[PDB]
């Protein structure tokens, strides 16, 4: 939900920078911070999945 | 491109896709299916 | 002003498909001829279907007496711009007019259509040329001007509202959403119903609930499909007094196969004797049939064919091929096992091919910006 | 090159396929060809018959080793995942 | 003739506000059409809320005509079996009112929906078969019931386990294979009901298992990305060329 | 020659229409296992070909139609008998359908196991492929194929 419902609510913002063109007051960045912390949210995941092969064998 | 040698040498097209498959099988259709009630 | 003239299409398909009758289709063509002053329903006609005898002096008479009715028009021209008013003087050359393209060939349409377009002060009179456009299309197969004209029909007059003619637009791009494949968009143009009444345009307003509910058995889906004739008031009523539709249409939630391959001929009797249903009635066959197959396998995971020779009547050699092809194509996965006389399902949708559509559509995606990210720069 | 495919080719996989069947496609009469079949094949060498026991043959499960190499596959996938980071 | 009562119907939309006071019409018309429209199918609630307006209208006129008058209403509490409107009606100072022979055998069928119960409701269909000759459809009313109530006592043996054999579960209502499991059939269909059955063994398996939660969840949003790109394609092409 | 395609006129072009007709029922008789249209369109399009000089998978070709042919019928059913898939197919005969069901045993094509009688061939459905196998190993040539593009990226950004 956080990996996909805040995705299209991410993903408009580059269809609200589509103006089209060009009325609305630019520039505006949304990249952040979703992106980065959904990138960290997988290292989260898999460092803690690989605790089967690590703490295991 | 238009370079080496390559200068040298809904719609109903779309449903044709499917629509030339209608014609190589089954025909539509409707006289055969409807000769088929009476056979049996 | 329509139907009469409306009606002579009806009977060119009339002649057209079937070669049997072209005494009944050329006399009611001639009884519209011999009113309505038609000239080129006749001359168009006159290839397809005798070339008489004599037409000549007996309609001559009348494309004189129309070139009388045409030259005081045309006299109606200078002689009201003589006087001076707002969209009065050239609003009688339009309607008039364009009702001679319905007496002959495009000759009335093309130089009477953009004769009277410049000066229109409202949207209805911009539509009544929208609205010959067409019939002409309808008349003649070709598809061009009915495309161009609705497009211009919804710039200007929907700015802004209306309650009559804009209802006729949604019927318009219906009747093109089934003159063309679009099968969701037809039947939600169709969903304004009695709204339309019945007019000129709309034809018998029993054969556009015909229209409507034929697109509506597969468009609207099976919990839908009961809602919007139980549910809806209006649309009601008008399939009750058709014993033939009614039945077809709760039989399918009856799910019977037995009354299914009757009925559905029955209305592909009418699929086939319609104009513009032509070319649309191929897919329609089996698409009504895996409709009924959907629900039909979806109910038990083991299902003996022979158990559908019962419903089908008999089924056995025929549906070994027919449900063979459906898979071929890509309707309805399913595993029917032969000599064994076993269906299985299947496919579990809900897992793994449901996946398959982020990659595969996101692959051209994601390509197309890795050549375009090559070009820049250079 | 042919003959030494009625061996390759007709199986796997087959049940059984009857004496004079297969001397049908090698001809002659009673070779020393099949009889060296009998031999190399082994396989089965039945009366008036031949099988394909047992069965069909050897009844792969595969294996339920992979699930190792499995672990092997996220161990190089979660470090590229380390790796953007 | 369901045309020909419309006809007559519509007739009378306009004959009652035509002259001055109806005296009643519109009453008597809502009446009419809670016959037609009631044929129509078109809603069980409204078409037996018109039988409770014409019965606001129904007081101080021919009792013959009012002691018929609860014939359908109290029968027509039958078909609905959830008009949600019985203590309303029924137990109102205006219903209690008449203690005639014909109303009392009505006020018994009146609590006859309130009871359903087809070991009861079997049982009273033969001593009220005389009121169910008055019913002005005798089918449809008692079919939607019978069928409703078909599954009102399938709902109760497949409930307690999970797996049922379908043979004896499908001999309670007495056949399988013709109707009833091909009805069964059709509650997956109308997702009343989450299984599947066993042909040759018999064995109706229940599993209301299997989700649909992640994957709608990304492919659907990745359909919308490609109007992202394509769109985009507009900008690309427009400043390089 | 892959044995598996739709049909072509979703390529087509207005300009490429009247060049690709003979090219276009080609294909349309690859869809289908018919030997008397598959010739007949070898026949009268032939000439087209030449200029192409395509005419090398034409006789491979016949052997990758009966491949679409047995793939269609073994995916849209459990068991398939050899018989019945006999004339449907058209092989006329069972000792060479022996021989295609070995070769396309011999290719992977088809899993069908077969009970020699008469004979006739007994199938079954071909599972276990399932969820956490083939999906999860896929992704790792998907991300593989996702984070080089982030380089890719970063390398042409790093030109501005």
């Amino acid at each position: 939900n956080y990996n996909k419902a805040v995705e299209e609510e991410d993903k408009m913002t580059p269809e609200q920078l589509a103006i089209k063109n060009v009325g609305k007051q630019d520039p505006k960045r949304h990249l952040e911070e979703h992106v980065d912390v959904l990138m960290t949210s997988n290292i989260v995941q898999c460092l803690a999945a690989m605790l089967d092969t690590v703490v295991f064998k | 491109m238009s370079e080496k040698k390559q200068p040298v040498d809904e719609d109903n097209w779309d449903d044709d896709n499917v629509e030339d498959d209608f014609s190589n099988q089954l025909r539509a259709e409707l006289e055969k299916h409807g000769y088929k009630m009476e056979t049996s | 002003p329509k139907n009469p003239d409306l009606r002579i299409a009806q009977l060119r398909f009339l002649l057209s498909l079937p070669e049997h009758r072209g005494d009944a289709a050329v006399r009611d063509e001639l009884m519209a001829a011999v009113r309505d002053n038609n000239m080129a329903p006749y001359y168009e006609a006159l290839c397809k279907s005798l070339d008489w005898q004599i037409d000549v002096d007996l309609l001559n008479k009348m494309k004189k007496a129309n070139e009388d009715e045409l030259k005081r028009l045309d006299e109606e021209l200078e002689d009201a711009e003589k006087n001076l008013g707002e969209s009065e003087i050239r609003d009688a050359m339009m309607a008039k007019a364009e009702y001679l393209c319905r007496i002959g060939d495009k000759e009335g349409a093309l130089t009477a259509f953009r004769k009277t377009y410049d000066k229109t002060v409202a949207l209805g009179h911009r539509l009544d040329i929208v609205f010959y456009l067409l019939r002409i299309g309808l008349f003649y197969m070709d598809n061009d001007l009915i495309t161009r004209n609705t497009e211009k029909a919804k710039s200007l007059i929907e700015e802004g509202g209306d309650w009559d003619r804009r209802n006729r637009l949604k019927v318009y791009q219906g009747l093109y959403c089934v003159a063309i494949r679009d099968f969701k968009q037809a039947a939600e143009l169709f969903l304004d119903t009695v709204s339309t009444f019945t007019s000129y345009e709309l034809m018998d307003y029993k054969t556009f609930v015909t229209y409507t509910v034929y697109v509506s058995m597969i468009a609207l889906e099976r919990p839908d499909l009961r809602e919007k004739v139980i549910k809806g008031a209006e649309i009601l009523e008008v399939l009750h007094s058709l014993p033939a539709v009614r039945q077809y249409l709760f039989s399918l939630y009856e799910c019977r196969y037995s009354v299914f391959f009757q009925s559905l001929a029955v209305v592909e009797q009418e699929m086939k004797k319609d104009w513009l249903f032509a070319p649309h009635y191929r897919y329609y066959v089996r698409e009504m049939r895996i409709h009924a197959y959907s629900q039909l396998l979806e109910s038990y995971r083991s299902l003996t064919l022979g158990y559908m020779a019962e419903a089908f009547g008999v089924g056995v050699e025929f549906i070994d091929q027919e449900l063979s092809r459906f898979i071929a194509a890509g309707r309805l996965h399913c595993k029917i096992d032969k000599v064994n006389e076993i269906v299985e399902t299947n496919r579990p949708d809900s897992k793994n091919w449901q996946y398959q559509e982020t990659i595969k559509k996101g692959d051209l995606l994601l390509n197309r910006v890795q050549k375009l990210s090559r070009v820049i720069n250079m | 090159t042919i003959r030494d495919e009625i061996a390759g080719c007709i199986e796997k996989a087959y049940e059984k396929i009857l004496f004079t069947e297969a001397t049908r496609i090698l001809f002659f009469n009673t070779p020393k060809k099949m009889t060296d079949y009998a031999k190399k094949r082994g396989w089965v060498l039945g009366p008036n018959n031949y099988y394909s026991f047992a069965s069909q043959q050897q009844k792969p499960e595969d294996t339920t080793i992979p699930s190792t190499e499995l672990a092997k596959q996220v161990i190089e996938y979660a470090r590229q995942l380390e790796m953007i980071v | 003739n369901l045309p020909k009562a419309r006809a007559a119907l519509t007739s009378a939309r306009t004959t009652a506000n035509a002259i001055y006071c109806p005296p009643k019409l519109q009453a008597t018309l809502d009446m009419q059409s809670g016959i037609i429209h009631a044929a129509e199918e078109k809603d069980w609630k409204t078409a037996y809320s018109y039988f409770y307006e014409a019965f606001e209208g129904y007081d101080s006129i021919d009792s013959p005509k009012a002691i018929t008058s609860l014939k359908y209403m109290l029968l027509c509490k039958i078909m609905l079996n959830t008009p949600e409107d019985v203590q309303a009606l029924v137990s109102g100072k205006l219903a209690l009112r008449y203690a005639g022979r014909q109303t009392e055998a009505l006020k018994c069928v009146a609590q006859a929906s309130k009871n359903r119960s087809l070991a009861d409701f079997e049982k009273a269909l033969t001593d009220y078969r005389a009121e169910l000759r008055d019913d002005p459809i005798i089918s449809t009313h008692l079919a939607k019931l019978y069928d409703n109530l078909l599954e009102q006592n399938l709902i109760r043996v497949i409930e307690p386990f999970s797996r049922v054999q379908i043979e004896h579960i499908s001999s309670l209502i007495k056949l399988s294979k013709a109707d009833v499991e091909r009805k069964l059939s059709q509650m997956i269909l109308d997702k009343k009901f989450h299984g599947i059955l066993d042909q040759g063994e018999g064995v109706l398996i229940i599993f209301d298992e299997p989700p649909v939660d992640k994957t709608y969840e990304a492919a659907l949003e990745t359909i919308q990305n490609m109007s992202k790109v394509v769109d985009s394609l507009y900008n690309k092409a427009k400043k390089l060329t | 020659l892959l044995g598996e395609i739709p049909d072509r006129l979703q390529f087509r072009q207005p300009s490429l229409k009247r060049s690709l007709m003979p090219y276009f029922l080609l294909t349309q008789a690859v869809r289908t296992g018919n030997l008397a249209k598959f010739n007949q369109v070898l026949d009268q399009f032939g000439e087209k070909f030449q200029a192409d000089g395509t005419y090398t998978l034409i006789i491979r070709l016949r052997h990758n139609v009966i491949k679409t042919g047995v793939r269609m019928i073994s995916l849209s059913y459990s068991r398939i008998s050899l018989a019945d898939i006999a004339q449907k197919l058209q092989l006329d005969s069972p000792e060479d359908a022996e021989f295609i069901v070995a070769k396309a045993i011999r290719d992977g094509v088809i899993e069908a196991s077969i009970n020699h009688e008469k004979g006739y061939v007994q199938s079954k459905e071909m599972i276990d492929i399932y969820s956490t196998r083939e999906p999860q190993l896929a992704f790792h040539q998907r991300i593989s194929f996702c984070l080089d593009i982030h380089n890719m990226s970063v390398k042409a950004m790093r030109f501005p």
